[PDB]
C-alpha cells in the first residue's frame, strides 16, 4: 500500500515530466518491445518501427492514464475503472507484462531525471507502478 | 533440458497410459475455464460462456487433441525439442500472436489433469519429471519469437 | 473477489478433504521441494527427506491456516493477518514461492478428490488460493 | 549467450566507463531500498532502517563492490557464464540459501542504474543487450541449484 511520503515521492518526480509525459511512455514502449519482444504480441496490428505514430500515439495515452493516476493517488480504483473492464474483458493482457512495462518506465525516468531518482523515489515509483498494475488486473475473473 | 534417464523413464512408462485425445481435451478446456484470459484466442470457436459450454464444445476438443498430439510428438524428441518445435514457434509468434507466457500455464493445467487422471500413481518425483518436460516444451515453443 | 459460486465451491471441496488436511499439505511441501527445488532455500534448518517430521508438521500448520481461511472466507485479511505480518516482516518469501505452492496444491487435491475437482471447482479453488496468496503478501512494503 | 557481434560490442564499450565501487554500491543498496525482503541476508551489515542508512552502510558499499567484481570478470567470459559462475552458485545454493528470484531483481535494479548514470548513452538498443546479459548472470547463477 502506498504510504503518504510515497505519494509525496510520486506527486513530484510525476511533476518534473510535465510536458515530457508523452515522450516518455513512447519511450518506455520502445525500450519495452526491444527488451522483451514477447511484449509485441499484444501489438500485432502496430507498426512497430522506431519513431513509428502509433507507438508515440500509444505512448501518450499512456502516459495521461498516469498521470490521472498520479492526480488520483488515494483513489486509484474508481479514476481507472474503465481501464481496467478493457485490460480484462477485451485486451486480457497476461500479468507478468505489466512488470515488464513498469521496469521499462523506471529505466526511462532514471534516465531522463538524474537529479530526481533517488533511492527512496525509485521505491515509491515501483511501488506506485506495482499499484497501477494491480488495479489494471484486478477484474481478470 | 536435464532429463535424468530415470525421469525419462518415469514420463515415457506414465504417457504411455494417457488416452492423448481425451487429455487433449480436457486439459484445453481447463484451460479456458480457468485462466479464461486465454479465450482471447479462440473467439472462432462458438459459446465458452460457462463451463460445460467450454468443455463439450467439440471445437475444444478437436484443437485439444491437435495441440496434445503435438505434445506428444515432442515427447518421442526430448533430446532436440528446439528441432521439433521450431516451425510451431515461429506459427504461434508470427501468425497466431499468442504470448509464451500461456505455454506455461497450459503446462501446469496439463499437470493437474495428468494428476486427476492418475491419483496415486502421480507420485511427487514423477510430477517433478513432468514439470521438467513441460517447462522444456514452454520454452522449445518460445525460442523463435522475434 | 471470490463470487458466490467460488464460495460454496471452495468450502465444499475443502470439507471433503476433512481430516486430511494436514496430510495433504505435507505431501503438497513434498511436491514443491521436489519440483521446485530453488524453494527449499527457505528450509535450511528443516530435514527435508521423505517422511520427514518437520515437513509433517509444517504440512498441518499451512493447512490448518486454509481450513482458517476457508472458515472466515468473506473476513479472510483479517482472519490471516497474524499470518500476513510473519510473511512480511520475518520471513520474507518472495511471491514467487506463493505460486509454486498454490499449482502444488492444486496438485495435490486433483489426485486425491478425482469426484470433486471439476473444471468450475479447479477454477474457483485457483482463485482461493491466488487471494490467499495476495493476503499473506499484502503487507511487504 | 545468444548475443550479437553488434550487442557484445555495446555492452563492452559501456561497462569500460562504468566506476565499479560507485555503481555496486548504489546497485546493492537500491536493492535493499526498493525491494525491502531483500535485507533477510544482510542483518549484520547494521542499521538498515530508512534508505539513507541502508546507503551510507559502509559494509553495504563494500559488498557491492564484490559482487559487482564478479560481475565485471564474467562479461569476459559471456561465452561460458555457466561455467564461470559454478562455484559461486553452489555457494549461493549451499551456504547461503539466496532464491534465484533475487538475482533476477538485483539485474533489473542494476540496469536501472546504468541508465540513471548514463542518461542518453543507455539507448534502447543498449538496454536490451544489458538485458540479456542480466539474466544470462541470473540463470548461471542458478544454475547449481538442487
Ligand atoms: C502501466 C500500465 C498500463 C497502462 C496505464 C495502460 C494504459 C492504456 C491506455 C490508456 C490505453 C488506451 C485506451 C483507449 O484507447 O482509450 C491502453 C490500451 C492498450 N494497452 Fe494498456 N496500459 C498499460 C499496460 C499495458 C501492457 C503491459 C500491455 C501489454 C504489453 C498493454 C497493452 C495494451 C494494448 C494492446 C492496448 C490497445 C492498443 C490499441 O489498439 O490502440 N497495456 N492501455
Ligand atoms: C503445448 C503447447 C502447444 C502446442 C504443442 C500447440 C500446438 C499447436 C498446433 C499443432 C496447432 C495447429 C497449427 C496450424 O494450424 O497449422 C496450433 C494452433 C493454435 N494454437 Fe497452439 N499449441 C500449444 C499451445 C497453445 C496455447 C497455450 C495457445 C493459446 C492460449 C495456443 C493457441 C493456438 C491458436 C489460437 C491456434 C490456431 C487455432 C485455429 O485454427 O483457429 N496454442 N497449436
Ligand atoms: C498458501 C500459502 C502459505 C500459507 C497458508 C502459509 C502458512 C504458514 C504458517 C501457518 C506458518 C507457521 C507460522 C507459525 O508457526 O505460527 C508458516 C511459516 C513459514 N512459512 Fe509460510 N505459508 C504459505 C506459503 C509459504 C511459502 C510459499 C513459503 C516459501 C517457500 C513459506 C515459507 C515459510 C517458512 C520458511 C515458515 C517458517 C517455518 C519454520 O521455521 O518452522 N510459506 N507459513
Ligand atoms: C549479480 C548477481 C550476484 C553476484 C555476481 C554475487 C556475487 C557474490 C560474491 C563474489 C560473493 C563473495 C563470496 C565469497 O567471498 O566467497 C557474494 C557473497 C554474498 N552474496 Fe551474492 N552475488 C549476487 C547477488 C546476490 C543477491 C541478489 C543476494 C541476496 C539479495 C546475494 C547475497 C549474498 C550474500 C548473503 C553473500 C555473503 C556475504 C557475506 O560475506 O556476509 N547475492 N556474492
Amino acid at each position: 500500500v502506498l504510504s503518504p511520503a510515497d505519494k509525496t515521492n510520486v506527486k513530484a518526480a510525476w511533476g518534473k515530466v510535465g510536458a515530457h509525459a508523452g515522450e516518455y511512455g513512447a519511450e518506455a514502449l520502445e525500450r519495452m518491445f526491444l527488451s522483451f519482444p514477447t511484449t509485441k504480441t499484444y501489438f500485432p496490428h502496430f507498426d512497430l518501427s522506431h519513431g513509428s505514430a502509433q507507438v508515440k500515439g500509444h505512448g501518450k495515452k499512456v502516459a495521461d492514464a498516469l498521470t490521472n493516476a498520479v492526480a488520483h493517488v488515494d483513489d486509484m480504483p474508481n479514476a481507472l475503472s474503465a481501464l481496467s473492464d478493457l485490460h480484462a474483458h477485451k485486451l486480457r493482457v497476461d500479468p507478468v507484462n505489466f512488470k515488464l512495462l513498469s521496469h521499462c518506465l523506471l529505466v526511462t525516468l532514471a534516465a531522463h531525471l538524474p537529479a530526481e531518482f533517488t533511492p527512496a523515489v525509485h521505491a515509491s515509483l515501483d511501488k506506485f507502478l506495482a499499484s497501477v498494475s494491480t488495479v489494471l488486473t484486478s477484474k481478470y475473473r | 533440458m536435464h532429463l535424468t534417464p530415470e525421469e525419462k523413464s518415469a514420463v515415457t512408462a506414465l504417457w504411455g497410459k494417457v488416452n492423448v485425445d481425451e487429455v487433449g481435451g480436457e486439459a484445453l478446456g481447463r484451460l479456458l475455464v480457468v485462466y479464461p484470459e486465454t479465450q482471447r484466442f479462440f473467439e472462432s470457436f462458438g459459446d465458452l460462456s460457462t463451463p460445460d459450454a467450454v468443455m463439450g464444445n467439440p471445437k475444444v476438443k478437436a484443437h485439444g487433441k491437435k495441440v496434445l498430439g503435438a505434445f506428444s510428438d515432442g515427447l518421442a524428441h526430448l533430446d532436440n525439442l528446439k528441432g521439433t518445435f521450431a516451425t510451431l514457434s515461429e506459427l504461434h509468434c508470427d501468425k497466431l500472436h499468442v504470448d509464451p507466457e500461456n505455454f506455461r500455464l497450459l503446462g501446469n493445467v496439463l499437470v493437474c489433469v495428468l494428476a486427476h487422471h492418475f491419483g496415486k500413481e502421480f507420485t511427487p518425483p514423477v510430477q517433478a519429471a513432468y514439470q521438467k518436460v513441460v517447462a522444456g516444451v514452454a520454452n522449445a515453443l518460445a525460442h523463435k519469437y522475434h
